[PDB]
């Protein structure tokens, strides 16, 4: 029923409109819209709701520059947040009661560009232990840390052809310092690790790459 | 008061 | 209008039941209804009804109706979902939630949230290998354990900065894998002994591993 951007990205200090649009039929002007922020590890907090300037309901200790609006033209409710922080970078979500059931949007989530000096990732490459071989397994490991913006291109080469199954890659993560890390696993059976010369994790971050390599012992 | 979840 | 606190997390196998708890932290429930949602990893909330504390009376949503029971202990102290036939699929983090308006403000009260995890998979302590190292990245691979979580420390504790233990990676088994790595000084690794400790709190195991070159 309720459709907003999966991802929304600005500077700070920035206006941002966040959009919850409604399904078409279902018009806009006959709901009132909630609004949650979510921050990892917490439960949805309210922000406000939103039905018209006469009827709106601010959250318990939401600051000001958060705000609602309505687009009747586009069938869609608004958040506004303006003097964007980097505090603000959150999962934001819609809600309406509709057909006797609360319905929630999909989520966007809200990054904030630019909020600490750029930082190049620190790659490292493990190869299988010997214990691991012994175990009749291999993992190569391709550790990235202290990395921002948190967005980083991982890809493998069994020599120098590139690599498409066995990579697994977890979803960047913040660090205790704020920097951003990842990591990617190549999963390989012991004889595919001996067969090749060398191994590579190959790592993009704003247009430069690094690139480990590691080789069977 | 209103109830929220209503 | 009060705190509410949540029962712990749950791991279960398809087509068991589940029962989360959400106590009010001061002894009574107040009168306003009590929602609850969930949240699968990644994706957005989910209603699933409410429940009347004083009434006992439910509203149950559609998707849900025939597998949840909400409940309330007889004091209205405590609240209670209990949803049956478990599928991977109703793997969230279940919470519930109370509150109220005035024509201005409106004030949410949240549990923490109960994770709930439905597998096939069975409880299993990990596998634990050595990450073998002017800086040095070393570190320990944590392999093939059910459910979460993993906590791993680098010397009982006494080592610190650098640390950083990854997110979990989901198996073709249904187990888990995980990374912990420790950015130290390279001159140290003639010398310094490295040790990481991981412990699986759901199968009551702990491995020490030594790192080295």
């Amino acid at each position: 029923v309720l459709t907003q951007p999966s991802s929304l990205s600005a500077s700070p200090g920035a206006s941002v409109s966040l959009t919850c649009t409604l399904r078409s039929g279902i018009n806009v002007g006959a709901y009132r819209i909630y609004w949650y922020q979510q921050k990892p590890g917490s439960p949805p907090q309210f922000l406000l709701r939103y039905k018209s300037d006469s009827d709106k309901q601010q959250g318990s200790g939401v600051p000001s520059r958060f705000s609602g609006s309505r687009d009747a033209s586009a069938n869609a409710g608004i958040l506004l947040i303006s003097g964007l922080r980097s505090e603000d970078e959150a999962d934001y979500y819609c809600a309406i009661w509709h057909s006797s059931a609360w319905v929630f949007g999909g989520g966007t989530q809200l990054t904030v560009l630019g909020g600490q000096p750029k930082a190049a990732p620190s790659v490292t490459l493990f190869p299988p232990s010997s214990e691991e071989l012994q175990a009749n397994k291999a993992t190569l490991v391709c550790l990235i840390s202290d990395f921002y913006p948190g967005a980083v291109t991982v890809a493998w080469k069994a020599d120098s052809s590139p690599v498409k199954a066995g990579v697994e890659t977890t979803t960047p993560s913040k660090q205790s310092n704020n920097k951003y890390a990842a990591s990617s696993y190549l999963s390989l059976t012991p004889e595919q690790w001996k067969s090749h010369r060398s191994y590579s994790c190959q790592v993009t971050h704003e247009g430069s790459t690094v690139e480990k390599t590691v080789a069977p012992t | 008061f209103e109830d929220f979840w209503k | 209008q009060v705190q509410l606190v949540q029962s712990g997390a749950e791991v279960k196998k398809p087509g068991s039941s589940v029962k989360v708890s959400c106590k009010a932290s001061g002894g009574t429930l107040s009168s306003y209804a009590i929602s609850w949602v969930r949240q699968a990893p990644g994706q957005g909330p989910e209603w699933m009804g409410w429940i009347n504390p004083n009434s006992g009376g439910t509203n149950y949503a559609q998707k849900f109706q025939g597998r949840v029971t909400m409940t309330r202990d007889t004091s209205i102290s405590t609240a209670y979902m209990e949803l049956s036939r478990l599928r991977p699929d109703d793997t969230a983090v279940y919470y519930c939630a109370s509150g109220y308006c005035s024509r201005t403000r409106c004030y949410d009260y949240w549990g923490q949230g109960t994770l709930v995890t439905v597998s096939s998979a069975s409880t299993k302590g990990p596998s634990v290998f050595p990450l073998a190292p002017g800086t040095a990245a070393l570190g320990c691979l944590v392999k093939d354990y059910f459910p979460e979580p993993v906590t791993v420390s680098w010397n009982s504790g006494a080592l610190t900065s650098g640390v950083h233990t990854f997110p979990a990676v989901l198996q073709s088994s249904g187990l888990y894998s995980l990374s912990s790595v420790v950015t130290v000084p390279s001159s140290s690794l003639g010398t310094q002994t490295y040790i990481c400790n991981v412990n699986h709190k759901p199968s009551n195991t702990k491995v020490d591993k030594k790192v080295e070159p």
